[PDB]
Parts: structure tokens; C-alpha cells; sequence
């Protein structure tokens, strides 16, 4: 449901 | 400045310290003072200026979407009228978030992105404004939502064009921006195909390069590379 | 104070948005100003205060731990010198966290506790001041650690002695306050023995009031009784 | 190993 960012 | 009377390596100790105890928002105030002495930041500087206002700004955007998530069943058909609260109280946080990302901006704009010449830090720091641009975009509404959104594609593409040109496709600058700008397609610009193409060609030229990395650099790679995947996973 | 423009009624519901955000300084700043409104609070107003600050406090508290530790250790023997900064940072946020509990304390003598009448909102109050100068004691150093330390049991001791002669021995409130007293004295007044004892006594009379208790009144009791439990797993 | 205070 999260998207990853970093 | 109020940092304008501690010693640079002092605020980059006070930094390490802060983050020890979790304490981001004074991590960010010094490392905002560490930049404001005017000399170009190290590898690792570069790293606790980033990992302070990701951490504040990331508060901020988790808060806004709670109250925005309140707000925007307030305004649905049935939802009794409660005043004008929700709405001043998201305004607040949002401009808060707004304050934030403009002192990051303001920072690469004066003066830490015309002084980096490397990769490694020229990628890093338009990667950021793309990122905080891109923040901006999340909460925009008015007359500027085309230009902010623009003005984070265009940081983005230029650190694009650098990576590509002057690092391997394992580098973890390259593949975290790379990672970002998949999320700027597929979240602000309305662009999931774009999203996903990139995201699987950063993930497909990364993999045939891992061989030429050491075991701990195979590590740091294969870490973002997961996180590709992820996306990759919710998208299809 | 920058709420005294806002409604009573607004600063409570922007403070129960705070809460749902986890914006915890942002909902005791409006706590704050609802009691700067001169009116007594409801028992929900009360939590809510209490919640707020208890949150930002325990932020500051945790942080000031991670820091001493530090600190701590650079004086053992072989530690190399570092410089005045560990100390400097300890100190900054010891400093805050005085000023936290400086606020509570004030709001509680101008003109919570003189007001409060019922043994619920008494006890509570009493407890929250003790609790405050146990979290200042934990910081405490120098002349006046033990005025500091007997303000606390002072206060704890009033409420206990209330809310021994008013309340049930299974109430919420009455509970929590033997806990927190019990820890002051495990952890503040170097008294376990009166520690074990009062979390013992406490949570053994608690026992045998619950059979006259409804089914949601049993879960809120059982809860705290679970904490005096854990604690004298912990000393025992 | 943690203190429980409400
Ligand atoms: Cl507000
Ligand atoms: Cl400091
Ligand atoms: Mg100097
Ligand atoms: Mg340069
Ligand atoms: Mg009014
Ligand atoms: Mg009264």
C-alpha cells in the first residue's frame, strides 16, 4: 500500500 | 542565524547527535547551519542534511494527510457542519510543510548546487529539489500546481541526464533517484506507464551490473533495487 | 498567548485533530490555551491535556536519556576527548524539557488544582503534579534535587490520600496514580521495598473490588492492574 | 527491562 520512495 | 555562533564541526557533531536521539528537527536546524557557513558538504554531511529534513518533512506530509483525509469526508453528502477547524488546522500543518520545503530550496539555491561539480553531489542535491518540489506538489491546489510540478520534473531530468552519463546503473545516488522520479510519474504527474517503464529499466540495467560490485556495494544496490521491485509489485 | 484569539470549543477540537495526526506539541499548545479560558475542564479535556503533554514530555525525556548515556560514557577512563558539544546538546534539551514541565506545573497552579473540587479531577491534577517534578527530578543535579523530590511526594501524597477516602480501589485514576508513585519511589527516592510494597497492596485490594464492576469498567481496571503486575515481575 | 507509568 506504500509507495517507497528514498 | 542562530547557528551563526557555533563552530562548523560543532553543528556536524550536534547532527550525529540528534539523530542518535531521534530528535530531527534540531538536526535539521543545525545542519541548516552547517550549510550556512558556505563551505560544500562531504559525502556524509550531504547524507545528515538530507536524512534530517526527509525525516521532518516526512511528519509533516503523514499529519497533512490525516487532517486532509478528515477534511475531505467533512465535504462529502451527509457529513454534518463542524466549522471552519479542519480546514484552518490542515492550512496550518501545510504551510508549516510549505516553510520547510522552501529552506531546503532556498539552501541548494544559495548556494549548494552551483558550487557542486561532482556526480555524486550535483545528482544528490538536484535529486532533492526535485524531491522537495515534488512535496510541494502533493499539497498544491492554485494557479502554480503546472509550474511547481515542472519545476520538480525538470530537477529531476537533469539529475537523470547526469546519473546516466556518469555513474554505473548500481550506483545507489542513481538508483534512489531513479526510484523517486517513478514515484513523481506515477503520484503528481499522472504518468503510471512512464512510472512503470522506468522503474523496471532502472531494476533490468542495475541487475546485469551487479557483478562488477563487491559484497558490500551488492548490498547497498540490491536495497534499492528491492524497492523498485516493490513499487513494481503495487503498480502491476 | 498566541491562542487567546481562538474559541474554547475550537482549541479542544483542533486538539483532538492534533491527536489523530500525532501532532502532539501542536495539541498541547492548544490544551494550553484552552485552559488559559478560565473554565474548569471535563473529564475528556483533562485526558486530553494530560495526553498531550505526557507525549511531548516522553519524546523529550527518551532523547535526554540517549544523550546522558553519551555523555556518560566519554567521562569513563580511555574515552578520548571530544569537546564541550555532548554536553552543550544534553543541556539544550534538558533545558526544553524543564520548560515543559515548568508549563504544566504552572498551568496547574494558576488555576487548575485550586478550582478542582471533585476527587476525579482533584486526584488527577495532584497526580499530574507529581508526576511533573518526578520528570524534573530526573534531571536534577544540583541544590535543589531534594526540594524538587519532596514536591513530588508531596503532591503524590495528597492524592493518594484523597483518593483513598473517595474513590474505589479499582478506579482508573486511583490506579494509575500507585503506579506512577510506586515508580517515583523505585526510581526517584531510592525506596524500592516501599515501592513493592505499594504496587502489591494495590493491585491485591484492586483484585478484590472487581467483581462489582460491568465489563468495560473490568477492562479499564485490569489494564493498570497489568502494569503493577509487569512492574513487580521487573523489581522482584 | 522498561518502567510502566500512565
Ligand atoms: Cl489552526
Ligand atoms: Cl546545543
Ligand atoms: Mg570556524
Ligand atoms: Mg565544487
Ligand atoms: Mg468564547
Ligand atoms: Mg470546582
Amino acid at each position: 500500500g506504500m509507495t517507497m520512495s528514498v | 542565524g542562530a547557528m551563526g555562533s557555533m563552530e562548523r564541526a560543532s553543528l556536524i557533531q550536534k547532527a550525529k547527535l540528534a539523530e542518535q536521539a531521534e530528535r530531527y528537527e534540531d538536526m535539521a536546524a543545525f545542519m541548516k547551519g552547517a550549510v550556512e557557513k558556505g563551505e560544500e558538504l562531504s559525502c556524509e554531511e550531504r547524507n545528515l542534511l538530507s536524512v534530517a529534513y526527509k525525516n521532518v518533512v516526512g511528519g509533516q506530509r503523514a499529519a497533512w494527510r490525516v487532517l486532509s483525509s478528515i477534511e475531505q469526508k467533512s465535504n462529502e453528502e451527509g457529513s454534518e457542519e463542524k466549522g471552519p477547524e479542519v480546514r484552518e488546522y490542515r492550512e496550518k500543518v501545510e504551510t508549516e510543510l510549505q516553510g520547510v520545503c522552501d529552506t531546503v530550496l532556498g539552501l541548494l539555491d544559495s548556494h549548494l548546487i552551483k558550487e557542486a561539480g561532482d556526480a555524486e553531489s550535483r545528482v544528490f542535491y538536484l535529486k532533492m529539489k526535485g524531491d522537495y518540489y515534488r512535496y510541494l506538489a502533493e499539497v498544491a491546489t492554485g494557479d502554480d500546481k503546472k509550474r511547481i510540478i515542472d519545476s520538480a520534473r525538470s530537477a529531476y531530468q537533469e539529475a537523470m541526464d547526469i546519473s546516466k552519463k556518469e555513474m554505473p546503473p548500481t550506483n545507489p545516488i542513481r538508483l534512489g533517484l531513479a526510484l523517486n522520479f517513478s514515484v513523481f510519474h506515477y503520484e503528481i504527474a499522472n504518468s503510471p506507464e512512464e512510472a512503470i517503464s522506468l522503474a523496471k529499466t532502472t531494476f533490468d540495467e542495475a541487475m546485469a551490473d551487479l557483478h562488477t560490485l563487491s559484497e558490500d556495494s551488492y548490498k547497498d544496490s540490491t536495497l534499492i533495487m528491492q524497492l523498485l521491485r516493490d513499487n513494481l509489485t503495487l503498480w502491476t
